[PDB]
């Protein structure tokens, strides 16, 4: 992470953690501008110390005094009913194993199920062949080429190409 | 970010794609298959209360004349002197 | 049938450089924080070279932590530093060390006191001395 | 690090105690038949003195 | 009370070439995805360092151990400790309570049940 | 036995006399036949007592605890034949030949009429179940573990021939328990102090202390191939009810030196429990639980009084489905997982939901749901126990504390999301996985419903 980007992930929340303490939604949003003129004091400097002595005062009084039990938008990573859907829990590929009378039901599911198969059995004469050449020697993040320089599939085919959808 | 842009293009052309593939119903696809197959208020409730009466009762009834200790029914809690005894109280 | 290196050995200066990571890829080059230098204190029965413990610890929380799944629930590959203690536990709050319940606490430890103290209804306190005469003294007649 | 070890230490004593009895009793009869001898003479010359092996 | 944590600390520009140790694990995430995706593998991953976790904790820590140090003796302070303190505290019972039973009556007399 | 013994030792010239893979069907076949007969002349009244026969047979009449044996044997082979099948012909039905010699000398154990015939036959054991250990076990450290299971009792139960023969040649003659009415008191001496050691000491080998168990999690940790004679094992561990026979004369007046017996196996008792909500493995995670409510019964013992009688003889059975049945739990999820560390099985509940109500019953009878046969004798502990002091309820207590955390620490394993893995573990637990892991609690409530036969002298 960067020195200048830091602001930016303080200034999301510097909003976000007051409206958790207002009752009406102008008040709220009348120290929206309100809150701006403290950021509009430094506009635009050196990203020298000048720039960070501006965050360094921003560790008080923003830790300081913060978010008493705050609003969190329960499909979250914190939050009641984050996770909730579980009965479900979208079992991607637990239908391996059916011996059949129980395969009756979806006829054409299961024939374009065997269909896409093929798209991940005939990739490695194409993903293996630039997964050796794209990754220089062991270096950073590994997705491929994002078309794969002629046709992408996927890269990431097909557990991710194909993710478990949520209800 | 222009890395990206050639990504989540094909993407949505396999995701949903996957999901236009996941969105399959031809027909209603159950078969079921074989086999086939308010107002009464008749035996819907007589099978399920009035039936477990009599077997019950019958419990009881051959359970005092063995049993020595039955129903154990307290006291009488009479303040006057009444019809069922031959005294009165004021 | 994995022998090279398949546990910790006695370490902890055996040339430690040549440990990570040669294997155990606890460090990156034995300059990363995380160089098995850390056997705690060892003459016990500790960890040794141990790809283990005092690496940066507390939580596993289940974060937001997309780059992987990396938290706790996905098998980031070898970043082990210890286990069976944090399936259940978490990090810091907002509020600090302050024992104030055991103040909380104390509002009956004042009352506690008043628990010596009689309950009856009436008359008044008039708390000034034996004028009160709360049980029977006298007779009748 | 007490279930596995303090009571890991007292019977795993036992089989190094003998290993280490079990050393001192062949690697010290390499041979040399004059060393064997003189020790059978030990044995005959300490039976008289000691108990009641002449009364 | 556990802990403060220390979430926040200087930067700028302490340890320039500090970063990319990543480049330590993404190699290892792309030896992860590459061995997690493939047409054919039917079977769980390896995972070496949960062979190197538990094997090294169940076994190889009396291989590792030594009695040089008092610290490591100081599990006597803990196992036959109490263990003379439950009996301290047992021997002193049973037998207060069997002279109150041998000299003089405390017990009801319809203590059959016991 | 009359004829118990007699027809099944016939079942041995039978697994390399018959054809190939018939041999499974007809092993199982015959026999669910004694058990009728096992049945059928036992369980008879009833007052003091029933000598059965002669000098081989007193016909387990304070205590039936015979039914139970005869379970196992037509229920391990529909359990071994997981990972048995890669052999063979002749090697395999070895293997199934020397489990069924296994039941023999504990069919004649258990009743045996005698003391001189018991010892024999108490050491009859350890001789198959060494080799079980040795050949189709698992991976390496099995040999020292086949040491560790020698040299324990065999160390334990050499004083008691300097015991029992130093009875024999004293007062009377040991064949007879029954000849056993003039029984002369013991003092306290220093020379009688060394006879009640010996005749107390190797009972405490098998059904184990805080001291001396290191061995017990290594059979159960390095086991044969899925849980084949682990099973077995547990009536092994059970079966050193013998104190039973001996101490409850022959010195029962020296209670003077029974502290140090009470206090290290209830200190320990509260230990041991908590020494695995760390453990890492799932074979080492029902072997703890096993020793807490096991040395819950040896104080019920020493003590003496009953009341404690009454519950001491339940709580032999009382693990002895339940830790079978947990271990049938353990030998599946290993045929589809091939490493038992537990840490590993994360997004289980979802792919096997019929299995997962025999999980939930299965750890119910740990919190054990007091209609059942686990806290109907428990509550017996307490009752005795109480009137020793009132001191005793309390890490008595604790004990059926921990074991809500630690059985439910397992349940709770099952529930996780997304499993990150496993294009295998596929098969949707097939009729060998979910029959043979009936069986248990289907006698165990049916008992529950009149537990009468559940009841010593006593
Ligand atoms: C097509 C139609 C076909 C028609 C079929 C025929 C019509 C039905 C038959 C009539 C009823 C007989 C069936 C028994 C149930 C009722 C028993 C009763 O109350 O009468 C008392 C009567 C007692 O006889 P009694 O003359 O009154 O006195 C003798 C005793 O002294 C009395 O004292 P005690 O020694 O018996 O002690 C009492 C207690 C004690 O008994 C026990 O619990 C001991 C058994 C466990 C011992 C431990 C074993 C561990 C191994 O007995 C009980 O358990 C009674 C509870 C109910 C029976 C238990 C069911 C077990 C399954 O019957 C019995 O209790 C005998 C028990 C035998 C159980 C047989 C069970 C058969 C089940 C068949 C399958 C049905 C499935 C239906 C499913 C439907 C869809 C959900
Ligand atoms: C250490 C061994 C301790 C034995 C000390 C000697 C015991 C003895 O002399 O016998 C005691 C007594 C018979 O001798 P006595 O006192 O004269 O009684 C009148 C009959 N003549 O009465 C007896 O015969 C008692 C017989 C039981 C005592 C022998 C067994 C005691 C040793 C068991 C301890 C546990 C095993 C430890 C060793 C295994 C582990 C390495």
């Amino acid at each position: 992470l960067t020195h200048q980007q830091k602001v930016l992930r303080l200034y999301k929340r510097a909003l976000r953690h007051l409206e958790s303490w207002c009752i009406h939604r102008d008040k709220y949003r009348y120290f929206a501008c309100l809150l701006r003129a403290r950021f509009d004091e430094h506009k635009n400097e050196k990203d020298m110390v000048k720039a960070t002595q501006l965050l360094r005062e921003a560790e008080e009084e923003f830790w300081h005094g913060q978010h008493p039990q705050p609003y969190i938008f329960p499909e979250s990573p914190g939050g009641t009913s984050y996770e909730r859907y579980e009965c479900y829990k979208v079992p991607e590929w637990c239908l391996d194993d059916w011996h059949p009378s129980e395969k009756a039901m979806y006829p054409d599911y299961f024939a374009k199920r065997e269909q896409w198969k093929k798209l991940r059995r005939e990739s490695w004469e194409r993903e293996v062949k630039q997964l050796q050449e794209e990754t220089p020697v062991g270096g950073p993040r590994t997705e491929a080429l994002p078309p794969a320089r002629k046709q992408g599939d996927l890269p990431p085919l097909w557990w991710h190409i194909v993710t478990r959808p949520r209800e | 970010t222009p890395e990206e842009k050639l990504r989540l293009q094909q993407l949505r052309e396999l995701r949903r794609r996957w999901l236009k593939d996941q969105e399959l119903s031809p027909r209603e696809p159950v078969l079921p298959p074989q086999r086939v197959s308010t107002y009464r208020h008749s035996i819907f409730a007589f099978t399920h209360v009035l039936i477990p009466v009599w077997i019950i009762h019958y419990y009881l009834k051959y359970h005092v004349t063995t049993k020595p200790y039955t129903i154990v029914e307290k006291k009488p809690r009479i303040f006057p002197g009444d019809t069922i005894l031959e005294t009165g109280e004021v | 049938a994995s022998h090279i290196t398949k546990d910790m050995l006695p370490g902890p200066y055996p040339k430690t450089p040549e440990e990570r990571a040669a294997a155990a890829k606890k460090y990156n080059m034995r300059v990363e924080d995380y160089e098995p230098y850390p056997d705690d204190g060892t003459g016990y029965g500790d960890y040794p070279k141990l790809p283990d413990r005092s690496q940066q610890e507390r939580d596993p929380w289940y974060d937001w932590d997309h780059p992987d799944l990396r938290l706790n629930w996905g098998e980031p590959m070898h970043w082990d530093l210890d286990m069976y203690i944090r399936n259940r536990v978490d990090t810091s709050p907002t509020p600090v060390n302050w024992n104030l319940m055991c103040k909380h606490l104390f509002g009956f430890v004042a009352f506690m006191l008043f628990m010596f103290w009689v309950g009856e209804t009436y008359p008044a306190y008039q708390p000034v001395g034996p004028k009160q005469y709360p049980y029977n003294n006298l007779y009748l007649e | 690090l007490l279930d596995l070890i303090w009571l890991e230490a007292i019977l795993p004593k036992t089989i190094s105690l003998a290993q280490m009895k079990a050393s001192t009793l062949v690697t010290n009869q390499k041979g040399l038949i004059k060393l064997y001898f003189l020790s059978f003479l030990i044995t005959i010359l300490i039976s008289m003195i000691l108990f009641n092996f002449h009364e | 009370t556990t802990l403060d944590p220390a979430e926040y600390d200087i930067s700028s520009e302490t340890r320039k070439a500090q970063a990319e140790r990543l480049a330590i694990r993404s190699r290892l995430k792309r030896e992860y995805q590459l061995q997690y995706y493939d047409p054919s593998r039917r079977g769980v991953i390896e995972d070496p360092a949960l062979v190197r976790w538990t094997y090294a904790r169940s076994a190889n820590i009396y291989p590792n151990f030594r009695p040089n140090t008092k610290t490591s003796l100081l599990g006597a302070l803990f196992g036959i400790g109490p263990l003379v303190f439950w009996y301290y505290v047992f021997k002193t019972d049973r037998d207060r309570k069997e002279k109150l039973i041998q000299e003089g009556k405390l017990d009801r007399t319809f203590n059959i049940s016991y | 036995m009359l004829k118990y013994i007699i027809p099944t030792i016939m079942l041995m010239p039978l697994t390399w006399l018959s054809k190939n893979n018939m041999i499974w069907v007809n092993s199982t076949a015959h026999s669910l036949l004694i058990s009728f007969t096992s049945l059928l002349l036992m369980n008879q009244f009833g007052d003091n007592s029933l000598n059965f026969s002669l000098l081989f047979f007193s016909d387990s009449l304070s205590t039936p605890l015979l039914i139970l044996t005869m379970w196992l044997l037509p229920l391990m082979l529909m359990a071994s034949q997981h990972h048995l099948s890669k052999e063979n012909l002749t090697r395999k039905k070895l293997f199934i030949t020397m489990l069924i010699s296994l039941q023999l000398f504990l069919i004649m154990t258990f009743t045996a009429m005698e003391l001189i015939l018991f010892y024999i036959l108490f050491e009859a054991t350890l001789v198959p179940t060494l080799i079980i250990i040795t050949r189709w076990g698992n991976q390496t450290e099995r040999l020292n573990a086949g040491l560790y299971f020698l040299f324990y009792t065999l160390a334990g139960s050499l004083p008691l021939l300097v015991a029992l023969i130093y009875i024999q040649n004293t007062v009377g003659s040991l064949n007879f328990l029954m000849l056993q009415y003039w029984v002369q008191p013991v003092h306290n001496s220093w020379s009688n102090v060394f006879m009640w050691l010996a005749c107390m000491m190797a009972f405490m080998v098998k059904m184990p202390l805080y001291g001396l168990h290191l061995w017990l999690p290594k059979a159960h940790v390095e086991a044969p191939i899925a849980g084949s004679m682990v099973l077995a094992a547990v009536l092994l561990k059970l079966g050193g009810y013998g104190m039973l026979r001996i101490t409850l004369i022959l010195n029962p007046m020296t209670d003077f030196m029974a502290y140090p017996f009470i206090m290290l196996s209830l200190w320990g008792m509260i230990m041991t429990s908590s020494i695995c909500l760390r453990q890492t493995d799932l074979k080492s995670l029902i072997a703890y639980s096993s020793v807490s409510h096991m040395a819950l019964v040896i104080v019920a013992i020493l003590i003496q009084t009953p009341w404690s009688y009454m519950g001491a003889t339940a709580l032999m059975i009382a693990h002895g489905l339940t830790s079978s049945m947990l271990f049938c739990l353990a030998n599946s999820n290993y045929e589809r997982i091939h490493s038992r560390t537990m840490i590993l099985a994360r997004g289980l509940q979802t792919l096997l939901p019929l299995m997962a109500t025999w999980w939930l019953l299965a750890s119910l009878t740990n919190l054990a749901l007091p209609p059942t046969i686990n806290l109907i004798g428990e509550l017996f502990v307490v009752m005795s126990t109480f009137s020793w002091s009132n001191i005793t309820i309390i890490l008595m207590g604790v004990n059926m504390v921990i074991t809500a955390l630690y059985s439910l620490y397992m349940l709770i394993m099952t529930q996780r999301g997304k499993y990150t893995y496993h294009i295998n573990n596929i098969s949707p637990s097939f009729t060998r996985e979910n029959a043979l892991m009936s069986l248990h609690i289907l006698p165990l409530l049916l008992l529950t419903l009149n537990p009468k036969i559940i009841l010593g002298p006593l």
